[PDB]
């Protein structure tokens, strides 16, 4: 409940949205209008490794702003990840050009464990080329590549009985 | 606030014909008019000529029947088996500008409903120029109700009705259970002279309800500004359709 | 129109123009999810209850969402990650007088992105304008009444894309530069630096005319060039609709959720579709019947939003792997299929970052200022029939010659120009003239 | 068991802690003996229609003074009549024969 | 991703089955019960409900086999596509058949689908040269034919692009048109002639 700048006709007790959820109303004892709003307003994903491989778990909240670890991530608050400068490939895709994965990291000493680790993803190798008015590349050799592409073809075909699924063996269901 | 809204209702069709009974000179308009499913009420006058209006189905003693008359003091609904006369009417001195007794009816027996309201003043005087107030009233009887929906709007129009839109607030809800078929409207009478009488213009219009879809528009303070009537084109149709103006 | 048949006129162009042609494709579209119970009883325990009671089928419904949003996130990686690896913006990007600066970004402005890539996130208008909206902010914001607070009161989410905007335009970035630096041999293998003036004149040499056509104009083809890309520029800062596509997209994901706020409204025959209502004036068992039926109408809802979902994607997906072979046939090489990419015949394209899709601005070769000409099939010199090695015998009103049918060019008929076989009473329109040799 | 990624769980929930009931002042209770012990009741035909307003509809004073042997409610559930306030209450009354 | 199709598969039927043990608004998924508990009247609401909602299950699942199958047909298409083109043929399509200058494929069959081995050319090992638009032999200038002009360190040749093969520019190799001034990058060299 909050207050609210809606103004009641006196004849209006009770206000409703586009969606007719009573959103709106007049206080018996003081005649000031509230606004009731839902409690739950929370965007919360998980991001786990294996289960045989671990039990820690890292919570993203879509719609929080964070002011163990407690990142602040452009997809949401990220809390139970550490956060590493070092940029690798996606592993768990996080978003908003974040991604998550389970590295070994030596917090303490050198302890050998892995945690959690939240980066931003390296988008490919880094070149240079060099380019001029007279400098051409001729390659002196070659490669013979075989390269392996999957393609799907068909899928299981199936049939479905409707007096079996909906009825099985019943007269009067069937009727 | 801030919403379309389409609802199904009796209203008012757009554009509907509408009946005019005006008194001015020598007509002074006291038909029975019928109540039907529903009547739009609007009264156009600078001043109040208009005083209330008396609901029934035979219009005698034989039957039932509401007067919604507002005398000079205060607003007076009674349901009431009523002896009515024919010729119902105020009286007001066009010199005078005060009151004197009228009668509307004769007996009143086997009252059911009694309603009075706070003392107020009103302006019985004549006035000069072109009518001044527009009053609209929507009369529904449902269930053994009787709706009175009101609005008042200044007009400066000297004949026909104003074109516009006006939201009708919900005054009224008589607990009446009575048969209501026919109406008439009471008007007070300016006499110059005993023995003779006379009238002060002013003009008031019917028009009769129907079950029609309406789309409504609400502002940001909760107000009625525009509506849709869905059934008077095939564009407004299409506008209720997509619900959008 | 109307166009003349004779059995020896032929047309032959005498110029030519170099177009840029925008084409503007979707590659992906929003990617969301739904909450089953915030939407179908928000926070009521008692429908909670009864939803579990009752089959719960919306297990199915996320699986197939977050299958669409994993296909969403694959569409934008297929098309602009085809680049093995980033090449840094020529610090000049002005190669042989074709000046590159639009399409490149520029190291002065803080967008970095190109100057055509500003005007195009300019051009479509997002609903969203970020992923993040905080519970004191939609609490705050009650007085207008917001949709996106509205759908996200209700258990509907928009997750965001997983490559940001400034990652996708530095893919961009990387495959522009790599063309105007390594043309088109970094598309297979390798990148192999070359000339861009040579480059161009090999992709002259693709459509068929040689390279001293684009070397003797180099000068002109640049401007030619130069202007196109203004004229690009200059359409995209006046309104118009052609973003139309991208902006359809965004348009039909914010009226499916706003459909599915709207829905709630809905009586399924129920007394109401308030669920406290119900709830405050019934006792469990005779609320059990309202809020069933409220439960399978609102059900019913979810199953339409996943359905159309899944349909959209699937164009989406083919529109997306459109782009992606455009990318590798149009982008990392020269395309020799009719009408694939722009209209003529092709030279190169450049990708652009567009809002939830790319914009491919194509390079093509257009001849103009035809003239007509006399020509024969052949060559009768002595009893013997010659006839034309990659070209036509034009006339030309004095002296018969040999041209290529793109540009006009007259040749002197020699013996390296032609070849001879058979004899000259077997074709039909041969006719008379001289061949000449070199060693007589 | 859970394969390694990322997973949509249920939206943020804050369970309610605290109770709040609104409801007008009233100070009297409804006129329960004017109504069920009136001294006349009218016939069917002018059955008779009286408003009630601004009291405390505690029908548990009933209990002891009057029986019921018909009392059925409809679009309300009986159980659920402490809970609620009532608009626009008008009470009939006649006299049928069973 | 053909595990990934037959996954789907399976997964579609075996959510239908425990689709058979929702309640949708009845007193319980079983049919037996409300049959042994009930009369014909007031059993047929229970059992319509059931009805409803095993219907719209089985909707549901045919509605997605229905996309899923529309997907596999776009599949199956590119899949025909590519062994007509890069298997029956040579594809010059940039990255149609494999990564790289496209030399052939080979079909293989596979659980529900089809793997194809696309065997393609490779370049690698190249070397920077000092390189020039054409050559002003006398007053005439000459552009290479199917070649670009390369500068060894000491002599001008022609090449391939793709393969490294230096050959003598002769007038074989390169054909003459217009003069030397037009050309920018232009250099002066000596053009072979067999003839001499
Ligand atoms: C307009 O109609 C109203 C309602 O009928 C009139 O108000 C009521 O008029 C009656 C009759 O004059 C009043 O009854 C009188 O009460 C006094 C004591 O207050 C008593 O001494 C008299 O013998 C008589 O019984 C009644 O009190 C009065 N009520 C109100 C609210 O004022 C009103 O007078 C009418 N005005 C006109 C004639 O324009
Ligand atoms: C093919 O068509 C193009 C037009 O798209 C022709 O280019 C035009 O060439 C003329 C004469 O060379 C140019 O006129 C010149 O204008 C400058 C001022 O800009 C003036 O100083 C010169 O004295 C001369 O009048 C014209 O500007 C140019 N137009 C463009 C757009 O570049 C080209 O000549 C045509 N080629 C053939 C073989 O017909
Ligand atoms: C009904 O009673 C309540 C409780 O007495 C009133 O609320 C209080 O009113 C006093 C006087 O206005 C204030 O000083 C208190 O701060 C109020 N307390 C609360 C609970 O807000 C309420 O105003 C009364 N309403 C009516 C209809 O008179
Ligand atoms: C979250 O809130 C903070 C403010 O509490 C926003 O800005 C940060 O403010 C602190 C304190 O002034 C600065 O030291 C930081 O540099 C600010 N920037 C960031 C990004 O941390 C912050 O922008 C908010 N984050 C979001 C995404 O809403
Ligand atoms: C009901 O109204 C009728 C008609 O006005 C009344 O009948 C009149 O009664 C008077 C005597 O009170 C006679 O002088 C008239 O001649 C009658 N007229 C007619 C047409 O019959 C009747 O008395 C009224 N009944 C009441 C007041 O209860
Ligand atoms: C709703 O009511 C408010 C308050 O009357 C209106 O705000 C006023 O509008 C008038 C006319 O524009 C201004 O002169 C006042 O200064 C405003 N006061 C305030 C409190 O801002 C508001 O315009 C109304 N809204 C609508 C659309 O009817
Ligand atoms: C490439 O095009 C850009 C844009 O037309 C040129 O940049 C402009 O240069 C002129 C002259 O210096 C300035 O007046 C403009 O303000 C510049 N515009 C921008 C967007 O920077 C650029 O010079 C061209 N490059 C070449 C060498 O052709
Ligand atoms: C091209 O030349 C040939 C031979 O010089 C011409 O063929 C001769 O035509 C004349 C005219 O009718 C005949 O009398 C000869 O018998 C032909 N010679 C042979 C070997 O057939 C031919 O007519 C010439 N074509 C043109 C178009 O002038
Ligand atoms: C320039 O190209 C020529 C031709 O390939 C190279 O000259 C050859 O060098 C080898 C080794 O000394 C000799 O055995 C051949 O007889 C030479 N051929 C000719 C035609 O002279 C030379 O190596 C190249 N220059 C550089 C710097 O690589
Ligand atoms: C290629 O050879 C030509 C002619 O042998 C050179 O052109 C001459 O250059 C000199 C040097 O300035 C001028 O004095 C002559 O007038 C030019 N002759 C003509 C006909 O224009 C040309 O410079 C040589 N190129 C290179 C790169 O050495
Ligand atoms: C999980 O990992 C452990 C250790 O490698 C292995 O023994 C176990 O079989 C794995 N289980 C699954 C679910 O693959
Ligand atoms: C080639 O580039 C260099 C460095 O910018 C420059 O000095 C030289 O004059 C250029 N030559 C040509 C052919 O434009
Ligand atoms: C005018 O009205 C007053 C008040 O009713 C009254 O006393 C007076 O006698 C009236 N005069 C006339 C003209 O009848
Ligand atoms: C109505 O009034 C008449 C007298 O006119 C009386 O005889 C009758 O009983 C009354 N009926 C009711 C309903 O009060
Ligand atoms: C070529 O011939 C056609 C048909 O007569 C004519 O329309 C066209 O203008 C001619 N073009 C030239 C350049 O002569
Ligand atoms: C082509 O025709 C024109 C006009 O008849 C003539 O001047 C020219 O010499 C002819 N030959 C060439 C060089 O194309
Ligand atoms: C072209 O057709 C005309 C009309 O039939 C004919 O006179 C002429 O000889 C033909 N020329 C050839 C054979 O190309
Ligand atoms: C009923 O309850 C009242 C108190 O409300 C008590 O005075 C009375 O004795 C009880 N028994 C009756 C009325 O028979
Ligand atoms: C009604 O009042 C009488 C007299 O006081 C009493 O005996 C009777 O029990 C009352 N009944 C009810 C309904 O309270
Ligand atoms: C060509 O030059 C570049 C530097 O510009 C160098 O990295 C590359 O290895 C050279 N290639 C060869 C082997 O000539």
């Amino acid at each position: 409940l909050t207050p609210s700048s809606k103004r009641f006709q006196p004849f209006q007790q009770f206000g409703r949205d586009v969606s007719d959820f009573t959103d709106s109303v007049r206080d018996p004892k003081t005649s000031e209008i509230l606004d009731i709003s839902p409690c739950s307003f929370g965007g919360v994903s998980v991001i786990t490794p294996g289960t045989n491989t671990s039990s820690e778990v890292a919570v993203l909240y879509q719609d929080v702003n964070c002011t163990n670890n407690v990142f602040q991530t452009q997809a949401g608050c990220l809390i139970g990840a550490e956060h590493v400068d070092t940029s690798y490939e996606c592993d768990i895709p996080i978003g908003a050009g974040i991604c998550a994965s389970y590295h070994t990291v030596s917090s303490l000493r050198s302890t050998s464990q892995k945690s959690i680790v939240a980066y931003t993803m390296s988008l490919g190798a880094d070149s240079s080329i060099a380019y001029s008015n007279n400098t051409i590349a001729i390659p002196t050799n070659f490669s013979i590549s075989i390269t392996t592409e999957v393609m799907p073809v068909s899928m299981a075909k199936t049939s479905v009985d409707c007096n079996m699924y909906i009825c099985g063996d019943s007269t009067e269901c069937a009727n | 606030s801030n919403v379309l809204h389409l609802v199904q209702d009796h209203f008012l069709p757009f554009d509907s014909n509408v009946t005019r009974f005006i008194t001015f000179g020598l007509n002074f308009d006291n038909p029975i008019i019928p109540f039907k499913d529903g009547i739009y009420f609007a009264a156009t006058e600078k001043s109040n000529v208009i005083r209330g209006w008396v609901f029934g189905s035979t219009m005698n003693n034989k039957s039932q029947s509401v007067i919604i008359m507002n005398n000079s003091t205060n607003l007076v609904i009674r349901a009431c088996n009523f002896e009515l006369c024919d010729n119902p009417f105020f009286v007001v001195l066009k010199s005078n500008n005060t009151q004197i007794p009228s009668y509307i009816f004769n007996n009143a027996f086997n009252c059911t409903f009694e309603y009075v309201s706070k003392d107020f003043n009103l302006d019985l005087g004549e006035k000069p120029g072109n009518f001044k107030d527009l009053r609209e009233f929507v009369f529904r009887n449902k269930d053994g109700f009787l709706h009175v929906y009101s609005g008042y709007q200044p007009i400066s129009a000297a004949s026909g009705l104003p074109t516009g839109f006006n939201a009708l607030k919900p005054i009224f809800k008589l607990p009446l259970g009575i048969n209501i078929t026919n109406f008439r409207t009471l008007l007070t009478a300016f006499p110059p002279r005993p023995d003779y009488w006379g009238t002060s213009a002013a003009a008031y219009f019917v028009g009769y309800l129907k079950p029609t879809t309406f789309m409504l528009k609400y502002d940001e303070n909760g107000t009625i500004t525009d509506a849709v009537d869905c059934s008077q084109n095939p564009l407004a149709e299409l506008k209720c359709s997509v619900k959008s103006f | 129109s109307s166009i003349a048949y004779s059995n020896n006129t032929i047309a032959i162009p005498t110029n030519f123009s170099i177009s840029i042609t925008t084409e503007v494709m979707p590659v992906s579209m929003a990617k969301t999810s739904v909450d089953c119970n915030m939407y179908i009883c928000g926070d009521s325990t008692e429908c909670a209850n009864l939803l579990l009671q009752y089959g719960s089928f919306c297990t199915q419904l996320n699986r197939a969402l977050s299958g669409i949003a994993v296909e969403q996130d694959r569409n934008t990686r297929e098309v602009f990650a085809q680049v093995k690896q980033m090449y840094k913006t020529p610090t000049l990007k002005d190669f042989g007088g074709f000046n590159f600066s639009q399409i490149l970004p520029d190291p002065l402005k803080p967008t970095k992105r190109s100057f055509i890539e500003d005007l195009l996130f300019n051009k479509v208008t997002l609903a969203d304008a970020g992923f993040m909206k905080q519970y004191g902010e939609c609490l705050g914001d009650i007085n207008a009444r917001d949709l996106i607070c509205a759908q996200k009161f209700n258990g509907l989410t928009v997750l965001p894309p997983l490559l940001t905007d400034d990652m996708i335009a530095a893919y961009t970035a990387a495959l522009v530069s790599g063309t105007a630096t390594a043309g088109w041999t970094f598309g297979a293998g390798a990148a192999l630096q070359i000339p861009f003036a040579m480059q161009m004149a090999y992709r002259f040499n693709g459509i068929g005319v040689t390279q001293n056509v684009l070397y003797e104009n180099q000068k002109q083809i640049a401007n030619q060039f130069n202007k196109a890309i203004s004229q690009i520029q200059e359409s995209l800062t006046t309104t118009s609709t052609a973003l139309g596509k991208l902006q359809d997209v965004v348009n039909q994901n914010a009226q499916a959720l706003n459909t599915l706020v709207k829905q709630l409204s809905s009586n399924f025959g129920a007394i109401s579709s308030v669920l406290n209502d119900i709830l405050s004036r019934l006792d469990p068992p005779e609320a059990e019947v309202q809020i069933d039926r409220l439960i399978t109408g609102r059900l019913q809802s979810l199953q339409t939003y996943v359905t159309q979902q899944l349909i959209r994607a699937a164009e989406i997906r083919a529109s997306a792997n459109l782009a992606a072979t455009k990318m590798s046939e149009c982008v990392l090489g020269q395309s020799k299929r009719v009408d694939f990419c722009g209209k003529g015949y092709h030279l190169m394209s450049f990708p652009q970052a567009a809002p939830h899709g790319v914009v491919f601005l194509h390079v093509t070769y257009v001849p103009s200022q035809e003239r007509n000409f006399t020509t024969a099939p052949a060559i009768c010199h002595e009893g013997k029939a010659y006839f034309p090695r990659e070209g036509v015998f034009v006339f030309n009103g004095t002296s018969w010659f040999i041209t290529q049918r793109n540009f006009f060019s007259p040749q002197i008929i020699t013996t390296d120009n032609t070849f001879v076989s058979g004899s000259c009473d077997v074709v039909i329109g041969i006719i008379n003239n001289t061949v000449y040799d070199p060693l007589q | 068991e859970i394969d390694k990624g990322i997973y949509q769980t249920s939206n943020f929930r804050v369970a309610p802690s605290k109770e709040v009931v609104r409801f007008p002042n009233i100070t009297n209770l409804c006129p329960f003996g004017e109504v069920f012990n009136a001294t006349t009741f009218p016939s069917v035909y002018a059955w008779e229609r009286k408003r009630i307003s601004n009291c405390v509809a505690d029908y548990s004073v009933l209990y002891n003074s009057t029986s019921f042997s018909t009392f059925k409610c409809y679009g309300v559930s009986a159980t659920k009549l402490n809970d609620l306030c009532f608009s626009n209450v008008y009470a009939d009354s006649f006299v049928v024969k069973g």
